[PDB]
RNA sequence: UGUGGUGGCGAUAGCGAGAAGGAUACACCUGUUCCCAUGCCGAACACAGAAGUUAAGCUUCUUAGCGCCGAUUGUAGUGAAGGGUUUCCCUUUGUGAGAGUAGGACGUCGCCACGC
RNA sequence: GGCGGUCGCCUCCUAAAAGGUAACGGAGGCGCCCAAAGGUUCCCUCAGAAUGGUUGGAAAUCAUUCGAAGAGUGUAAAGGC
RNA sequence: GAUGGAGGUAGAGCACUGUUUGGACUAGGGGCCCAUCGGGUUACCGAAUUCAGAUAAACUCCGAAUGCCAUUCAUUUAU
């Protein structure tokens, strides 16, 4: 709703590896609204609304501005940590 | 029952090609009109014997 | 006390002359066997699939549509 | 013949009134009829199907086909080549002298008769009809024959559903039950 | 229609006890009886018993037995007797 | 029963042909169509794709009917047509059919009024 | 020595294989499973034993899938015999399993049964097991 | 304009489901005497014509159920450089698929004849 | 070392996406056949399954429909068609 | 360094060959039918049939990094 959305690059180096060693989820956005764009994510945010909400609700990204109604299609996670990689979003109007 | 046989030009006397056949398929001597070398003219060719 | 170890020899396929090469009558382009590569402008194939080229010029493969790939001699 | 005539004076209307045809070419037609002779002998003994063919050219107007084996089984004993079936296809005029002679001297020369069945549909109209003996028809002597071979008549239309052909047939004999 | 490979045939007359249904077609042939206009001039040879009315189902089902009556038989050779 | 639409299998047998010569260079192409009423032709070019010289059963200038008669009739005119632009050296493409005259009319009518094959 | 499962081959001997690494294979069915988190073989009768005692501690049966199966093929020589001729003759089964791979998964009965028995089966594995439930999705299904 | 014929371009052109048509054109159909034909059969093929009809083919149109073409991302894997146990793993640096998916798409270009 | 097995040729894998590459490594064949199973010019499209139909059988010949290949290719296996 | 190409490897993927675990179902068979025609009953299951989920060296609808082959190409070097 107002979240922890911002930037990345396009295919950066082993800058991944430690990405996974302290606490960062490379996450996406492809869609209707604006073309493709990767951006941020880790796993303590968004899980307060999951355990609110449940597990399906419009979940919004910001520039503090108008809103992103993302609508997470997939994210098989990496497994042997319980923890979240490579969620792919979607997103779609009213 | 395959042979090995020569054709043989039945005019000029040479035995101009070889090739092989099946002796109880065919058990008559064959006839091809091969070209001979020898006059430079299509002739008939029987089997050797 | 075995019954392996029976082997045939290679027979050394593949290209023998690639894309932009300036190509002399008669050469060989691509050992097949059965038809991988169909032949193209002035490529003529032999009796055992391989491809030879019929006139001076340059090589380029390309591909028919979705069937299959081509080569061809462009001369100058 | 006079089919022929019957037909297009007679079925025509009647059927074009029943199912109410945007136009007369819509017509469901009688095309072919085949007849199948088979033997399945000649590979125990090949001295059948030289009566059988015989039996035929007399049936129909023609000397019938020879079927081949097209395959190979051994609890049949077939080897490939081997005939087993011969036919003949019937058209034209032909077809109708011949269903003439169906339906008005062939079939009521059956014992106990009660027609013919009323399921040969397939779906799409092509019926059959069975027959058990060949000492039916006219063209067939008592001490001529001697065997009780059938055939298998193969009528074709040009009908898409079964009861279109089924009236339609009725119309041209066809004493079903 | 080819040639020499097929058999006879001619539009041979069709008869019975009645109905003269007389215009058929055959390959049975013999002692010509019927040179007519109204059909072929061809042969009535052809006498078959069955009118396609003989066996009474194109003339329908008639009652030409009966084989009805097994009840009378208890009701009427004693049911006669009965009343 | 369905009937094979018999265009279909002559435009088959066609592509088989073609598939030897078009070849039409400077030796371009000859054709042939079938109807049930008429007969055409064209002189064809690859890569081009477009014709030079043509022709019509019933739709320019004729005398007899659907039969050899206009069949060499069409032959003459677009051999005479041809010439005009200077062509001997035409391939004949069969289409799909064979030689029985409704095309080797054609053909040898083509042939003699001065086309060479 | 009892035979769980085995196949039918259309091979005998197979090269011994190569084990990398492994993500994914989530729950499936059930409503609890296992989750091993190394790399290793396991032969046919560990899954075997695993299973009777999931069964036994279990009652009423429960749903109970075994996520996995032997395929591969095993070999061995015999003690006294020179290294040498062709291989020796095939003996056994196994299915390797990556880390990350879920084995078995339960669902039917409250938790404390569920644990009792999925923390009996990681006995007789030579694996570093886990627990894991069925978690979630966009909708459960 | 339409219709017929005839070519290229990766099925983004196809498959499927539904509607319209006949002036010309195409086709269905009317026939076998005639060149020609059937391992039997004018069904096929070939020939002779115009009684009858858009039912079908056939061309125009509608449709994202199916088939196809799909970006930007992430993840697997890897060259070079290193560090731990050396069965395997981990880190910088360069490259980065397959799956998934927004989206596109019920064609484009060229020629010859006919007449409206 | 012996006793066993093998010694020439063809096809697949091992073989690390040019070509080449060992093992008493893992799998199969060859020491011919064909006067048409060749040459050329015409024409045709399969295995099945469902549905019907005497002898007729679950499985012979027939007929209709669906079917991009699930067939066939003298011979072993790849690559093709 | 730049451009062009040949090929099926590491992935990963079930379209083909194998191997395979659950759900449904009926194809009707499974000892009787339950019986001296209403449904074959309990039960077995493969295909017809499908919904999920797995795996391969002699499985592939797909497929890199690298090397390899070339150029009237460019820059240094010297074979
Ligand atoms: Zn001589």
């Amino acid at each position: 709703v107002q979240l922890e959305v911002k930037e990345r690059a396009i295919r950066p180096r082993s800058l991944r590896n430690q990405l996974r060693h302290e606490g960062k989820v490379p996450a996406i956005v492809y869609g209707y609204q604006i073309e493709s764009t990767p951006i941020y994510f880790e796993e303590k945010d968004l899980s307060k609304i999951l355990r609110e909400h449940g597990a399906n609700t419009v979940i919004k990204m910001t520039v503090d501005g108008k809103n992103i109604n993302t609508l997470m299609s997939k994210a098989q996670l990496d497994t042997f940590t319980g923890q979240m990689l490579h969620v792919e979003f979607l997103s779609v109007n009213m | 029952m395959r042979v090995n046989i020569t054709l043989e030009c039945t005019s000029c006397k040479e035995r101009n090609y070889l090739t092989n056949k099946n002796k109880r398929n065919n058990p008559d001597r064959l006839e091809k009109q091969k070209y001979c070398p020898r006059e430079r003219k299509v002739t008939l060719h029987r089997e050797t014997k | 006390s075995t019954s392996n170890g029976r082997d045939s020899e290679s027979k050394r396929l593949g290209a023998k002359s690639a894309d932009g090469q300036t190509v002399t009558g008669g050469s060989i382009l691509y050992r097949q066997r059965g038809t991988k590569i169909y032949p193209g402008v002035n490529v003529g194939i032999g009796g055992d699939d391989t491809l030879f080229a019929k006139v001076d010029g340059v090589v380029r493969f390309e591909r028919k549509g979705r069937d299959k790939k081509q080569v061809s001699v462009y001369p100058v | 013949n006079r089919l022929k005539e019957k037909y297009i004076k007679e079925v025509t209307p009647s059927l074009v009134e029943k199912f109410n045809y945007s136009s007369v070419m819509q017509t469901p037609k009688v095309d072919k009829i085949v007849i199948n002779m088979g033997v399945g002998d000649a590979v125990s003994n090949a001295k059948n199907l030289d009566k059988a063919v015989e039996e035929l050219a007399l049936i129909t107007g023609q000397k019938p086909l020879i079927t081949k084996a097209k395959k190979s089984i051994a609890g049949f004993r077939l080897r490939e080549g081997m005939p087993i079936g011969a036919k003949v296809t019937l058209r034209g005029e032909r077809m109708y002298e011949f269903l003439d002679k169906l339906v008005t001297v062939s079939l009521p020369r059956v014992r106990d008769f009660h027609g013919v069945s009323k399921k040969a549909f397939d779906g799409r109209g092509n019926y059959t009809l069975g027959i058990k003996e060949q000492l039916i028809f006219p063209e067939v002597d008592y001490d001529l024959v001697d065997k009780v071979r059938g055939m298998d008549i193969v009528i074709v239309t040009t009908a898409n559903t079964d009861e279109e052909s089924r009236e339609l047939l009725a119309q041209l004999g066809m004493p079903f039950q | 229609m080819k040639q020499d490979i097929h058999p006879n045939y001619q539009p041979v007359v069709f008869m019975d006890s009645t109905t003269g249904f007389k215009f058929l077609s055959g390959s049975t042939k013999g002692s010509s009886e019927t040179v007519e206009w109204e059909d072929g001039n061809t042969y009535p040879l052809l006498r078959v018993e069955v009118t396609s009315d003989s066996h009474p189902f194109y003339t329908g089902r008639q009652k030409f037995t009966q084989a009805d009556g097994r009840v009378d038989r208890f009701n009427k050779k004693y049911g006669l007797k009965d009343e | 029963i369905t009937k094979p639409d018999k265009n279909k299998t002559r435009q088959k047998r066609h592509r088989r042909v073609r598939n030897k010569i078009s070849g039409t260079a400077e030796c371009p192409r000859l054709n042939i169509f079938r109807s049930n009423k008429n007969i055409y032709a064209q002189v064809i070019d690859d890569v081009a794709g477009v014709t030079l010289a043509s022709a019509s059963a019933l739709d320019k200038e004729i005398s007899g009917g659907t039969k050899t008669e206009t069949a060499a009739a069409v032959g003459k005119l677009v051999a005479e047509r041809a010439a005009e632009k200077g062509i001997k050296k035409v391939v004949f493409d069969r289409g799909g059919y064979l030689y029985h005259g409704r095309v080797q009319a054609l053909a040898e009518a083509a042939r003699e009024n001065g086309l060479e094959f | 020595m009892l035979v769980p499962k085995r196949v039918k081959h259309r091979r005998e001997f197979r090269g011994k294989m190569r084990g990398e690494a492994k993500g994914g294979k989530e729950v499936a069915f059930g409503e609890w499973g296992l989750q091993a988190t190394e790399s290793h073989w396991i032969t046919n009768r560990q899954i075997e034993a695993a299973r009777i005692a999931m069964t036994r501690y279990m009652k009423r049966g429960g749903k109970v899938w075994i996520k996995i199966f032997p395929h591969k093929s095993y070999t061995s020589k015999a003690i006294g015999v020179r290294m040498g001729k062709g291989k020796g003759a095939p003996e056994g089964w196994v299915s390797p399993v990556k880390r990350g791979k879920i084995m078995f998964e339960i669902a039917g009965v409250p938790e404390e049964v569920a644990r009792e028995a999925l923390r009996l089966a990681s006995h007789k594995l030579p694996v570093k097991t886990k627990i894991v439930k069925r978690e979630e999705m966009g909708g459960e299904s």
